[PDB]
């Protein structure tokens, strides 16, 4: 409900992409349900797979092998890089930047290639499963990941150059969407939504 | 016949214009949209082929149904397809769009976008790789190249 | 007459283009295709209902400043007078009055919206 | 033979607009680590023609709620006005030499705005109405500062005749004299042409397509052609006003080449800005122009009024 | 200057493709005028080239044949035209070309690769592969 | 453990004030962004010339399903139906009967390429390596029915792609 | 690479160049090999009309010099 | 890359960084597609004695 272009009331209508995932999981075995979690958040598939695997392992009272755990943490951080690339670049594109999107999506393609080499699926791999990881890293993947990581910082710096200090970008975002820390906590916000307000909470540190 | 030759050449020109300039509408439902963006990304840039994403349905020529089509979203998809001017072509991307895929037996999923809107090219995969989507788009371009509207007009 | 001929030629080209666009293509117009566009779902109300203008004051002030734009355009020929002192004084008087008006509206929270 | 001249101005300009679309697509792609259109024709040369053919062979839809008369009139007005504004420009010799060509261009630019407002209102769609209101706000923001900057710069010319700008800048570019006014003028031209970072009327990210959301096929092609032609024409106006060129009366081709190159550079700058910067909020655009550009323009207008007097440099009226 | 060297390289590209006619042919067919080492050519006619200097993803490319399986492919080319043996080399699954490392020879393996046949009379049509489950009674042919 | 983004205070010395004033009036940062875009203009584009150039893929790629054979020519499938059981989307329909030789073979093997999620299961699950997701990804069709594969279609795909499938399995069989 | 952009720019540049050259040469052809006279004030138009009268062919560009005298 | 020295200088100056050192496009630095066969290690439970499943 807009008076002019001012939003008097914003009412989100959802369910346009409700596929009954939770109902379907009940009809599937634990392994069969694993691919569902990849689809829940298309941008961050492996992290959802890891969350499901952790839940199933805790119920199973079984411990993943250490190399499996380190592979999970590594690919989770790669998934975080993908997710944040998508979020920041699509946010800029919606506010009109439209170049960092392509710039960073090239790197997203490279990280997809890492996904494909490990699993054979560029996205939605079933790599992380309860009890560990399906297959060991193909030989040569780690050095390629090193090659990518050594250069990724320059790309992030160029994106900052495009957006961080721009007058227009700062105007579009500097004081929009302010959320109080207490309001953020009560409303159930998590992650950067809480940390942006100044609350110091990251489950990776508080609850590794 | 000279008339047949003129009709064939004009049909060639029209089909070339339509296939060379294919403007998909900015319609992405689900994970398959991400592979579509990667197709728009530099590696497989679709702008080289003349495929430019245009938001307005009336300024678009192709609808790519990327992602699962829920029963809630189906009327909006049909509305967007109808509001799209013709000639209009529909490409169904991903198993979810093609036949329902992982959520085929869900209450809230349409078991294929063919039920709601006519589909020209089906791109298999879940998610289909960006190269697969580009292959499907080029296949649609060849399908347009094979069209014989003016020849049929002359023969009718 | 040259300007009239040029205007006619341009308008005729545009009208011919519109005619060719509305007659060369094939059409299958049906109700759902010609319905209004509301991002897929149907519109709630009309698009002819009132649309509040949060910058009305700025628009009226724009009219009043376009008047000053009109008053200042003769300045290039004014600089050709022999009484350049009076001309300069009056031109700076008008520009300072425009500046004063802008400053007043600004300080009185008139250039802000809503 | 004047009709031949009118066609010579019109037809080549439209082809220039068509190839400008290709140039923009390729320049943005290369600035984005991509290759612009290359498949259709050698190095993508035939892409424009394919786009024009596709649009004009596509069904045009008349919205059920639309006011047909204005809906059709608006694209005609936009294209005709876009073509008309090219007439007074000296390249080097103008097609129509007017004593007050600059005011003519200002009035014609004012008239073109109604095409956007009429299109948006006739569409009878909420997004189109929002785009039309944004266009109204944009004109409110930019018109006064544009006029004041043009007056300040033309005070040195001594007239509103476009042709006399060449003589005034015979020895030096006027950008050296008035580089701040030049900066504000370039931004104001960006605003007038509704180009990024001020692409508010269309505003695809925020408004699905803005005023043209309900336009398809030929009318949309006409709106696009008007937009690009206005971009080129405004950049040419900037080149004439500030980046003057040498004119040898016996050989006009040299001036024409220099002018065309400068205008191409300015249009490329337009595409460059569209690629680089994000989009402004229309409240922010109006605030920028009224609170920042307008006071500096008033001060510089006072300065440019005084300077010819205090430096005994009043330009000749004739 | 390096600019003169670049122009000379462009002329070398013109010569390497067989002259102006070959240069234009390649430019129109594939939109790329690079000249690269010819690793091999399949039976269908597709020629495969390698330029390791070019960055990954462009080091290997294939020039599709003008005629395959009775279809004119001078303008209409498709990815499926690539035979399986060269598919892994082209897609970088392997670093060894089929010529250097031939695939294992099996009788059942097809000898002629078919491209995507959708939209053609050879298109696959689904059908049930199982026989009728329930058999009905056949009425006697005598009146009684 | 925690880092402060923002939380920096600008200097108030005349030089810093003049620098920030120049940035505001002279648009320095926008010019820096423009320079970045120009540098990208002069960098080599990343577009690959598809179809002539194809993107990298690994031997573990999951594409079109295929039914393999033994070197003899006998079909590897032994109608275990465990690969049907593990299918997350129930995209595989299998029926079997003792064949004339007496062997356990599949009378019906159907994979609906429209219900499949290309998970890669039943390649791990199938005990005899019979069913394999091959390298092919460009199997788009103009009709929905073309994507409902049959045992004949799957066996034809296996025969078509066996040369590549065997090499990829050889490459990745030790990792499995 | 970036040079591939240049051909479209060249086509656009030629299209833009056509108008000014066409205008100049058309003016030359219509006005007898000389630039079209600029009449921004009534005096110059009066001069043009007087030249039209003097020429005898009702064309102002036709210039009669000392030869016509005496 | 294959850029001429002039273009390299122009791009580096425009960026403010040495682009040549870190290039987004991938060259011979990437790992070879064909790799030596692996020998994956076995896990803790691969023992012939004292490995009764009740313990683990
Ligand atoms: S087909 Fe697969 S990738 Fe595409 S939307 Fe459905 S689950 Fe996501
Ligand atoms: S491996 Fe494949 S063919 Fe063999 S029994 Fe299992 S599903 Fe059937
Ligand atoms: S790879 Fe295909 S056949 Fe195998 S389980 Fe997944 S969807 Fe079913």
């Amino acid at each position: 409900e807009l008076s002019g272009e001012m939003v008097r009331k914003c009412d989100p209508h959802i369910g346009l992409l409700h596929r009954g995932t939770e109902k379907l999981i009940e009809y599937k075995t634990y392994l069969q349900a694993l691919p569902y979690f990849d689809r829940l958040d298309y941008v961050s598939m492996m992290c959802n797979e890891q969350a499901y695997s952790l839940a199933v392992e805790k119920l199973l009272n079984i411990q993943p092998p250490p190399r499996a755990q380190w592979i999970r943490v590594l690919f989770g951080e790669i998934t975080r890089l993908l997710n944040h690339i998508m979020a920041v670049t699509t946010h800029a594109l919606d506010i009109g930047a439209m170049t960092p999107f392509f710039w960073m999506f090239e790197e997203r393609e490279k990280m997809f290639e890492f996904y494909e080499r490990v699993s054979g699926a560029r996205m939605h791999a079933a790599y992380i499963r309860p009890g560990g990881v399906h297959q060991d890293l193909p030989l040569g993947l780690l050095d390629d990941i090193y090659e990518f990581s050594k250069n990724f910082s320059f790309r992030i710096d160029e994106l900052e150059e495009m957006l961080t200090n721009n007058r227009i970008w700062r105007n579009r975002t500097v004081d929009i969407g302010v959320v109080t820390a207490e309001d953020a906590l009560n409303y159930g916000f998590s992650g950067v939504m809480l940390r942006g307000s100044g609350i110091q909470w990251d489950l990776r540190k508080t609850q590794p | 016949s000279r008339g047949e030759y003129v009709v064939a050449k004009l049909d060639d020109l029209v089909n070339w214009a339509r296939r060379s300039s294919l403007w998909p509408m900015t319609f992405g439902l689900a994970c398959c949209a991400v592979e579509m963006m990667h197709m728009a990304a530099p590696r497989y840039d679709m702008d080289r082929f003349g495929v430019v994403f245009r938001a307005s349905p009336r300024q678009s020529d192709v609808m790519i149904v990327a992602g699962t089509l829920t029963n809630k979203m189906a009327p909006a998809l049909r509305k967007v397809y109808d509001q799209m001017p013709e000639p209009r072509y529909v490409v169904s991307m991903g198993s979810c769009a093609n036949g329902g895929g992982y959520y085929h037996y869900s209450y809230s999923v349409v078991r294929g976008c063919d039920r709601i809107v006519p589909v020209d090219i089906y791109v298999p995969g879940c998610p289909p790789t960006a190269e697969a989507l580009l292959y499907g788009i080029l296949q649609l371009q060849r399908k347009i190249k094979r069209e014989k509207r003016l020849r049929i007009w002359y023969r009718r | 007459m040259n300007i009239m001929l040029t205007l006619l030629t341009n308008v005729t080209l545009a009208s011919l283009l519109v005619l060719i666009a509305f007659w060369l293509p094939q059409l299958n117009a049906y109700s759902e295709k010609t319905s209004p566009y509301e991002c897929g779902f149907d519109p709630m109300g009309s698009a002819r209902l009132p649309f509040s203008m949060k910058f009305f004051l700025v628009a009226i002030t724009f009219l009043l400043f376009d008047l000053e734009i009109a008053l200042l355009l003769p300045l290039p020929w004014a600089s050709q007078t022999n009484n350049l002192k009076t001309m300069l004084t009056m031109a700076l008087f008008l520009l300072i009055l425009l500046a004063a008006s802008l400053a007043y509206e600004w300080t009185q929270k008139g250039l802000e919206w809503a | 033979m004047f009709m031949i001249n009118i066609l010579s101005l019109i037809i080549p300009i439209l082809l220039a607009v068509a190839f400008l679309t290709l140039v923009e697509r390729k320049v943005l792609g290369y600035m984005q680590l991509r290759k612009g259109p290359n498949v259709v024709g050698p190095y993508g040369l035939l892409q424009p023609i394919a786009d024009a053919l596709k649009l004009f062979t596509k069904e045009p839809l008349r919205p059920a709620t639309s006011s047909i008369s204005m809906f059709i009139i608006a694209p005609i007005l936009a294209l005709s006005l876009a073509l008309t504004m090219w007439v007074p420009l000296p390249m080097p010799y103008p097609l129509i030499n007017m004593n007050l060509g600059v005011l003519f261009m200002l009035a014609m630019s004012s008239l073109a705005v109604y095409s956007i407002l009429w299109s948006g209102w006739a569409s009878n769609s909420k997004y189109a109405l929002i785009g039309a209101l944004r266009a109204v706000a944009q004109t409110i923001s930019y018109e006064v500062t544009l006029a004041i900057i043009l007056l300040s710069v033309l005070l040195m010319n001594g007239s509103y005749t476009l042709s006399t700008l060449i003589t005034t800048q015979e020895h030096i570019w006027m950008i050296f004299t008035s580089w701040p006014l030049a900066m504000m003028w370039f931004i104001s031209t960006l605003a007038e042409t509704n180009r990024a970072p001020f692409d508010l009327t269309e505003g695809e990210s925020e408004l699905v397509s803005g005023f043209n959301v309900e336009y398809a096929a030929g009318p949309f092609a006409m709106f696009f052609m008007a937009e690009y032609a206005n971009i080129i024409m405004m950049n040419a106006f900037t080149a004439i006003l500030f980046l003057g060129a040498s004119h040898d009366p016996h050989t006009p081709e040299l001036y024409t080449i220099n002018f065309v190159l400068k205008t191409l550079a300015l249009t490329i700058t337009f595409l460059w800005i569209r690629a680089s910067y994000p989009r402004f909020r229309y409240d922010q655009l109006m605030h920028l122009l009224w609170k920042s550009f307008l006071p500096l323009t008033l001060a510089l207008c006072m300065w440019h009024i005084s300077l010819p007097i205090m430096t005994a440099s009043i330009p000749p009226q004739s | 200057m390096e600019l003169v060297q670049v122009l000379r390289r462009g002329l070398q590209q013109v010569s390497g493709h067989g002259g102006l006619r070959g240069y234009l042919r390649v430019l129109f067919r594939a939109n790329d005028v690079r000249v690269g080492t010819l690793v091999g050519e399949d039976k269908y006619g597709n020629k495969y080239y390698e330029d390791n200097k070019q960055f990954f993803g462009r080091h290997r490319w294939v020039i599709y044949t003008t005629e395959m399986n009775g279809r004119d492919t001078f303008w209409d080319v498709d990815g499926s035209m690539v035979p399986p043996e060269w598919h892994r080399w082209l897609h970088c699954m392997t670093d060894d070309p089929p010529t250097t490392k031939p695939p294992t020879a099996r009788k059942y393996i097809w000898t002629n690769h078919k491209f995507n046949v959708s939209g053609t009379p050879q298109q696959y049509v689904p059908y049930s592969t199982t026989r009728k489950k329930i058999q009905e009674w056949v009425p006697p042919s005598t009146p009684y | 453990t925690y880092k402060f983004v923002n939380m920096r205070e600008p200097s108030m010395d005349m030089k810093s004030v003049t620098d920030r004033a120049a940035q505001t009036l002279l648009w320095t940062e926008l010019v820096r962004g423009l320079g970045m875009t120009l540098s990208y203009l002069f960098r080599e584009p990343a577009t690959i010339n598809y179809p002539f150039e194809k993107g990298p893929l690994s031997p573990r790629f999951r594409g079109e399903h295929a039914l393999r054979r033994y070197p003899s020519g006998e079909e590897r499938c032994i109608a275990c139906k465990l690969c049907e059981a593990v299918c997350p989307a129930q995209a595989i329909t299998i029926e079997a009967e003792p064949r004339a030789d007496g062997s356990r073979r599949t009378t019906r093997y159907d994979i609906d390429m429209t219900k499949c999620i290309y998970c890669g299961f039943c390649q791990e699950a199938c005990p005899v390596d019979a069913i394999v997701e091959g390298p092919n990804f460009e199997f788009s069709t103009e009709t929905h029915e073309e994507l409902l594969y049959n045992k004949e279609k799957l066996l034809n795909n296996g025969d078509k792609w066996e040369a590549e499938i065997a090499a990829n399995i050889q490459a990745d069989y030790l990792y499995r | 690479m970036w040079f591939e952009i240049l051909p479209g720019i060249a086509v656009m540049a030629a299209c833009l160049f056509i108008p000014g050259m066409a205008t100049a040469h058309i003016h030359k052809f219509t006005n007898g090999g000389k630039e079209k006279r600029v009449a921004h004030f009534s005096y110059q138009w009066n001069l043009m009309e007087r030249d039209r009268c003097i020429s005898g062919v009702n064309r102002y560009h036709v210039t009669k010099g000392l030869e016509n005298i005496d | 890359a294959s850029a001429t020295r002039v273009i390299q200088l122009l791009r580096n100056w425009a960026s403010g960084r040495d682009l040549q050192a870190k290039l987004q496009l991938r060259y011979q630095e990437i790992s070879k597609r064909t790799q030596p066969p692996p020998k994956l290690p076995v896990g803790p439970s691969h023992k012939l004695s004292n490995n009764y499943y009740c313990t683990r």
